């Protein structure tokens, strides 16, 4: 459907993603939960260490060459009674991490199939994208001095989306009341109340979540604590942005492995959308 | 291996194990008034009742303080305080303590998954996450490992406990995460010193059981007449 830029990571020469380099050089290891058979036993087992422990393993182990073999104590020998916890980028380092740790399958770049696999609607996108922004610039024409948006959207698309304005607009207001705690706690409220949530609302789980701003450090964290599906953003921050890897510390807080969790996260690299000045110095 | 910090810390852990008690995340906050040793704010997590990933314990302790001064008042006063955790801050805590300029973090066990004082993050001693009264960035200390296998026990007794629904070995501490070795000596002593920052092993040597297996019910009242005897003394 969508045109990709495979090159850049650019989505329909709009939507550039945010990810993490520095990092996916480095591997993150686990041990070897081996075993040891002939080859008639081989297959055998493959079938039922394929069917289980592919389907069921919280962890993605598809991009291990499992051949000598690791299904992934009880319900492990009850069922075998019968008889990197991430992918390089390189060729090159496909092949020195098959010898160092275990044979690897190198099918081209892991970032290739996540750039393919985003299901992305380009005119909602644009939709709330043209909504936050134009709030964010009449809160700058109204003289507000932090002129930023959030708008969080569920899952289903269902439930009226939550436009949330910076707090420390406001009169009783905290240098850590942003957007994003704002919308954040909105939602929390809307499930508290009861009356627009089922019994399977949880969190801001699964939301997307489109800002003016690249969110600070407490921000980017939130979103990872409120297991949020997407985050699309315009303006870049890079004295205190979170997200973009030149941007900041280079946290790069939606694509971090040592946290167990993720996020998609997207820039708007158009200019269809312009936004309320903000002082750089800003987080938020 | 200051004294006050024992002490304040120990109540952290009080507060810590009501939380247990009352079928919620172990991670609790004593917001010290450093000037004074008065004990001015508290807090737990309270995410089950908030419904949100966002009502962590430091957060309910800044809504009080908000509170009983005011946002001025927080911002003013926040500099002053010493705050007694658990658990390391996670990142999400870390940068709003970094934010409102804390004074210091004085915490139990690491945030293995979360950590923003060190363990996975050092927002404490950044360059993004700034002061916005003078968009600054000098940062402030968090001293690691005062009741650390207090903390360990209670999140252990937690992770027991949450698997009750309808259907000693301590890990090696990487002190180097936290503060250098000279950091490490100024904070603590020099025969503890020497010792255990070398062979990243823990501060202690007996835990605490009465403190962590005794039950705390009356603890809020406690913290309530104390932060209420701050209030008077503001
Ligand atoms: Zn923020
Ligand atoms: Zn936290």
């Amino acid at each position: 459907p969508l045109k990709i830029d495979y090159q850049n990571g650019i989505i329909e020469n709009r939507l550039l993603q945010i990810r993490n380099f520095k990092d996916v050089n480095t591997p993150k290891l686990i041990n070897v939960w081996s075993i040891r058979i002939d080859p008639r036993d081989s297959k055998k087992v493959i079938e039922l260490i394929r069917n289980d422990f592919q389907k069921n393993d919280p962890v993605s182990l598809r991009h291990l060459k499992r051949i000598e073999v690791v299904l992934c104590d009880e319900g492990e020998i009850n069922n075998k009674l019968k008889s990197p916890e991430f992918a390089p980028s390189t060729k090159e380092l496909n092949n020195a991490w098959s010898v160092k740790y275990w044979p690897l399958i190198w099918n081209g770049n892991p970032n290739d199939q996540i750039l393919n696999d985003y299901k992305i609607d380009m005119q909602e996108v644009r939709n709330e994208l043209s909504r936050a922004s134009t709030l964010s610039v009449k809160m700058a024409t109204a003289g507000k001095q932090f002129p930023m948006v959030s708008v969080f959207v569920d899952p289903s698309r269902k439930k009226d989306k939550v436009v949330a304005e910076d707090g420390r607009n406001c009169e009783n207001s905290l240098p850590i009341d942003h957007s994003v705690m704002v919308g954040i706690r909105a939602v929390g409220e809307r499930l508290r109340e009861g009356v627009d949530e089922d019994a399977n609302s949880y969190l801001c789980l699964d939301y997307d979540v489109y800002l003016t701003h690249e969110p600070c450090s407490m921000c980017s964290m939130a979103l990872i604590h409120s297991r949020v599906r997407r985050v699309v953003f315009l303006t870049e921050m890079q004295r205190t942005g979170s997200l973009k890897l030149t941007s900041g510390d280079g946290y790069c807080m939606n694509d971090n492995k040592q946290l167990n969790s993720t996020y998609e996260a997207f820039q708007w690299i158009g200019e269809e959308y312009p936004v309320g000045q903000v002082d750089r110095d800003v987080c938020c | 291996a200051d004294l006050q910090h024992i002490k304040h810390m120990r109540t952290a852990v009080r507060l810590a194990r009501y939380a247990l008690d009352h079928d919620e995340t172990p991670v609790a906050c004593i917001f010290v008034h450093t000037p004074t040793g008065q004990v001015m704010a508290y807090g737990m997590n309270d995410t089950n009742k908030s419904l949100t990933g966002v009502a962590h314990a430091e957060f309910m302790g800044i809504d009080q303080i908000k509170a009983m001064l005011g946002s001025r008042g927080v911002v003013d006063v926040f500099k002053d305080i010493t705050l007694y955790v658990t658990v390391e801050p996670c990142i999400m805590c870390a940068s709003a303590l970094k934010q409102l300029d804390i004074g210091k973090v004085v915490f139990g066990c690491g945030n293995e998954r979360f950590g923003g004082n060190g363990t996975v993050l050092s927002v404490n001693h950044d360059t993004c996450t700034l002061v916005p009264k003078n968009n600054s960035a000098a940062g402030y200390e968090s001293i690691p490992g005062i009741l650390r296998k207090e903390a360990i026990m209670l999140l252990r007794y937690f992770y027991v406990r949450q698997n009750e629904r309808a259907p000693n070995t301590f890990p090696p501490m990487e002190w180097s995460k936290y503060l250098n070795e000279e950091a490490f000596i100024e904070t603590f002593g020099d025969d503890y010193r020497t010792c255990f920052a070398n062979k990243v092993d823990l501060s202690s040597n007996s835990v605490d059981w009465d403190l962590i297996d005794s039950h705390q019910d009356n603890i809020i009242q406690e913290l309530e007449e104390q932060c209420k005897m701050f209030k008077f003394n503001v």
